């Protein structure tokens, strides 16, 4: 029976009312139930100092109900709360719910990829690379790779290869990993270049790197970029392995690319 | 069967339909009857 | 505690100014502790108990003042203070009353469901005691009988107690069928009854009420010469939505095979 | 003598039932349980029927390697508390099988609400579920490990919640466990519908209706109406249950027929009383109807003591005598305002006067106000004036009054012969049967 206190005004009651939200909100489900307009009324409001903690006991509410885009709607504007409470199955059920809004949104992110996508709250992806820290610090190759592809988007997961003194693998064996699974090639091609770069640049000359993007990726450019150090290092023991594979597994047209680039 | 609330809580019957409309009504079933033609 | 708390027990409500300085006083009352998280050292109980009692009072403050919302609050509220942890609430005599107001307002509102649930929060005081509960549900077995005539002869024993403005309500939802049937400017007087509105053989109160908002009907007729009802009488134009639940059931059919 | 039996056949109770719900439940998915792991409800009253015995099942549980074999037959062997229900933590943690967990935690631990001691148990069983809630709580955190509780421990776990009711119940009420009901009906609500929440919702409105009275409107923004219905029973009572909130929400017409199907919906047996003192309370709605027929077509012998004040009662509905009507109240009103009658004494008066012009309606097309008012202990052709409108109440047979002084020029009402009304409700009706037909459809695709 709190809309009687919800008749006031001022806040400076509403903080016992609050108060008493979360204390009886267990029992009093479809008090707030038909509230929702007055929930509104304190949130839109810009001088009602709570509108944060009322999207929270909206949370509630619809917590007991389970609505999507209310929780999408307490991302926006539960802010702070929103945020740094993440120790509940009341809070990440919820947010679980709006990590599968997000990767939903990331499919939409690949469906069109050139501008003009659908706008994104910083908090929705906020808790996204905030969960994603506990993922760095967890350290754990699942904990990388996973959101690192989960968002379908190079950037985390060029800074999954940056993480502490570990991998020995991941650069090695990020490949095949990606090989393994992959269904799209249209960021596949990307991905697939992106590792390879830094395979180059890695502490050690790698093989199955252009030994799987020469063939999977074919191109005249990475051939040649083989062929230019490989040579340029002056050993042949070391490009014994990729130029007998230039032959060994390529087929026709990839030697037209590369006898592009032979003599230069 | 425990079913979690209820463990704490023809000789003369098929009549009772007729017995109970008869209850207060023509308790003696002729002796008015036989005796009505004579009343007018 | 906090003075000017009990000082107006003889000079209650003359004023809205006492009673809305007794607002910011209870306003702050109400900002001293809390509502009913804390228990032990029962003295920060026993101000609750004394907000009990002087928002008993501030609920006749806030009806003596006519307010629907405010007096609801506070009946919300006191409801809440009556669900209190307090085992040992002692006698409020104001509780037999205050729930007799809020049950004749609730049925002044036509809320039934809310009159049992009221029953059924209390099935122990209501027994024999509790007069001004008792009282309205001898008027419940009144209204139990429909009651047209039983309003009068109920509001016979209610002389004195200011349940005016709610006794009002119930002259208020006191119905209009006889209205809705026969009259309508002609029946040349409905008197004898005992109906509150069908009084008053014919001021403008009346008047007012047999041309108030038209003839409640509405379209193609008057009660001067009745529908009997309201006139429907359509078609079977409906056999041809049932042509169409027959178009859907073949659909179905073929769902099905 | 006898006792050398059950350690054969209550040793083969784990043996057939346990042993193959585990072994065909880690393999053949949805086929692991409910076949026969799911005749936990009947054979595991039945072990706490059929068959010191306190210490033995309940020592040296988790041993290592699967060797319950040995384990099981050494309680067999020993027939010849204070740390004992959590020694099946204390031998160790149990670090495997864990869809045994809660088997071990609930058919071991349970036999003591069989055998009542109620003192120093219950807060024991209390501890046992304190475990078995941790596997409750942890099967999300700690357990990432397969299904394993959803398809058979979900079943399981109801039924060991209805066992948590008989623990909680028999000292006291519950609070924090509704919150974490609706907990669990969080991990329930969209990953596997468990009933679990009507569950504790049939035991919420059932010390509700004695002791809180805010939830049938959260009931209604709560209805999750669950149309799986498997066993029946639950849904049964369940239904009994909010029949008895919409006798006392006053929903009297809805009432009769939901109750109806309530009872028809209950296969039972056992004619101590169950069918037939839930069944008293559930045609009380039709004491509130103002048409109740003779209840000699409802009368089980076993009833006879308790209905001792309800064959009178129905006798006073029958009839209309208030000597009658107060006798039956003063002197037979015992026994039930522990189910809650004093609702009917208002409005037995209503029984009356609706019995009465329902035979005097179907009986008289037209029939007079100043005669009416004296069929039966009527007042006054006023009150007949006024109880012929409150006899119309909610568009009854039509009753015109002769609105001269010819009382009332009512008839009788026509067009049910067979042209329209009943062609409007047969589309309904055979939508009805199409909804059997979606039954044989789905009796198809039971394999």
């Amino acid at each position: 029976g709190i809309i009687s206190l919800l008749d006031e005004d001022e806040p400076q009651l509403k903080e016992f009312a609050l108060h008493k939200l979360n204390a009886v909100v267990n029992d009093f489900w479809a008090e707030i139930s038909e509230s929702v307009d007055k929930i509104e009324v304190l949130y839109e409001d810009e001088g009602f100092r709570s509108r944060q903690f009322a999207a929270l006991v909206a949370s509630k509410v619809f917590y007991h109900l389970g609505a999507f885009e209310e929780s999408l709607n307490y991302a926006l504007g539960a802010g702070d709360l929103f945020n740094v409470n993440d120790n509940s199955e009341y809070v990440e059920t919820i947010i679980a719910k709006c990590i599968d809004h997000y990767t939903k949104q990331c499919v939409e992110n690949a469906d069109l990829p050139e501008g003009e996508k659908k706008p994104i709250d910083q908090r929705l992806e906020g808790i996204v690379n905030k969960m994603f820290q506990r993922c760095l610090d967890d350290h754990k190759y699942k904990q990388a790779i996973g959101i690192a592809l989960e968002t379908r988007r190079l950037d985390v997961f060029e800074k999954t290869i940056l993480e502490s003194n570990d991998v020995p693998g991941m650069l090695a064996y990020s490949l095949k990993l990606c090989m393994s699974l992959m269904q799209n090639k249209q960021f596949r091609n990307k991905v697939l270049r992106v590792l390879v770069k830094i395979y180059m640049n890695l502490e050690k000359p790698d093989f199955i790197n252009v030994c799987q993007c020469l063939i999977f990726l074919d191109d005249p450019q990475a051939v040649s970029d083989i062929l230019e150090k490989l040579v340029k290092e002056d050993n042949l023991l070391m490009a014994y392995q990729i130029c007998f594979d230039l032959y060994e597994s390529a087929s026709q047209q990839f030697l037209s690319s590369v006898i592009q680039n032979l003599r230069t | 069967m425990s079913e979690k609330k209820q463990p704490v809580d023809e000789d003369n019957w098929d009549d009772d339909n007729v017995e109970d409309d008869f209850s207060n009504q023509l308790r003696a079933e002729l002796e008015k009857h036989g005796y009505k033609m004579e009343t007018s | 505690m906090y003075e000017q708390l009990k000082g107006e027990w003889n000079r209650k409500s003359p004023n809205l100014s006492k009673c809305g300085e007794e607002l910011g006083r209870l306003k702050l009352v109400l900002l001293e502790l809390n509502f009913l998280p804390t228990t032990g050292t029962k003295l920060t109980k026993q101000q609750l108990i004394l907000a009990r009692d002087i928002l008993e009072i501030g609920a006749q403050w806030s009806i003596l003042r006519k307010d629907i919302p405010s007096f609801e609050r506070y009946m919300a509220q006191l409801k809440c203070y009556y669900f209190d942890y307090k085992e040992q609430l002692p006698e409020s005599a104001y509780m037999h009353q205050l729930l007799g107001l809020n049950l004749l307002f609730l049925l002044s509102q036509n809320r039934v469901a809310e009159f049992h649930t009221e029953l059924e929060r209390l099935p122990a005081k209501d027994i024999q005691t509790n007069v001004y509960i008792k009282h309205p549900v001898s008027l419940e077995q009144y209204l139990m009988e429909g009651s047209y005539n039983k309003v009068f002869l109920a509001k016979g024993n209610i002389p004195a107690e200011s349940y005016t403005f709610f006794i009002d309500i119930l002259l208020d939802t006191i119905r209009d069928e006889i209205a809705g049937c026969i009259e309508k400017a002609y029946e040349k007087i409905l008197f004898t009854e005992a109906t509150r509105i069908l009084f008053f053989n014919t001021p403008k109160k009346m008047t007012d009420y047999a041309k108030k908002r038209g003839w409640v009907l509405g379209p193609n007729n008057y009660y001067s010469f009745a529908s009997q009802q309201q006139k429907p009488e359509d078609t079977t134009i409906p056999s041809t939505e049932l042509a169409k639940q027959v178009i859907e059931y073949a659909r179905q059919l073929e769902m099905i095979v | 003598p006898p006792p050398p039996a059950p350690q054969d056949v209550e040793m083969k109770e784990e043996a057939a039932t346990g042993g193959g719900s585990t072994g065909e439940a880690d393999g053949k998915t949805a086929a692991a349980a409910a076949e026969h792991s799911q005749r936990e409800l009947d054979t595991v009253t039945l072990e706490d029927i059929k068959e010191g015995k306190e210490p033995r099942f309940v020592l040296r549980a988790l041993r290592m390697l699967p060797s319950t074999s040995r384990r099981l037959n050494h309680y067999v062997l020993y027939k010849a508390l204070l740390p004992f229900l959590e020694e099946p933590m204390d031998t160790e943690a149990d670090l495997q099988f864990r869809p045994r967990t809660g088997k071990a935690a609930s058919t071991p631990l349970l036999p003591e609400v069989e055998a009542y001691l109620q003192l120093l148990v219950v807060i024991f069983m209390m501890n046992s579920k304190r475990y078995k809630e941790a596997q409750k709580i942890s099967d999300d955190l700690m357990q990432k490990i397969s299904t394993q509780n959803r398809r058979a421990l979900d079943l399981v776990a109801a039924k060991c919640y209805y066992y948590h009711a008989r623990v909680y119940e028999f000292l006291d009420k519950l609070d924090v466990v509704r919150s974490f009901l609706h907990a669990r009906l969080r991990t329930a609500t969209l990953r596997h519908d468990a009933d679990g929440q009507a569950t504790l919702l049939n035991l919420l409105l059932r010390n509700y209706l004695h002791y809180s009275l805010y939830d049938q409107a959260e009931k209604l923004v709560s209805k999750s109406v669950f149309p799986e219905q498997a066993n029946n029973n639950e849904w049964a009572r369940y239904l009994y249950y909010t029949g008895r909130i919409k006798a006392i929400q006053l929903e009297y017409s809805e009432a009769r027929r939901t109750m109806t199907n309530a009872l028809r919906k209950a296969p039972q047996h056992t004619a101590v009383g169950f069918k037939q003192t839930v069944h008293k309370l559930l045609i009380v709605v039709e004491l509130l109807l103002g048409e109740i027929p003779d209840r000699l077509q409802f009368r089980q012998p076993s009833l006879k003591r308790s209905l001792m004040p309800y064959f009178l009662l129905t006798q006073a509905v029958r009839t209309g005598n208030l000597a009658k009507f107060n006798q039956v109240l003063d002197q037979f009103g015992e026994k039930f305002q522990a189910d809650g009658t004093y609702t009917l004494i208002i409005r037995l008066r209503h029984n009356v006067i609706k019995t009465g012009v329902r035979m005097i309606s179907l009986s008289y097309s037209r029939i007079s106000l100043a005669d009416i008012a004296q069929k039966l202990q009527l007042d006054s052709p006023e009150d007949a004036e006024f109880i012929v409108a409150k006899a119309i109440r909610d568009g009854v047979i039509e009753a015109s009054i002769n609105h001269e002084k010819g009382y009332v020029q009512s008839k009788e009402m026509i067009d049910i012969y067979s042209t329209r009304e009943p062609q409007l409700a047969f589309h309904q009706r055979i939508s009805f049967c199409l909804d059997i037909h979606n039954m044989s459809v789905k009796a198809m695709r039971f394999p």
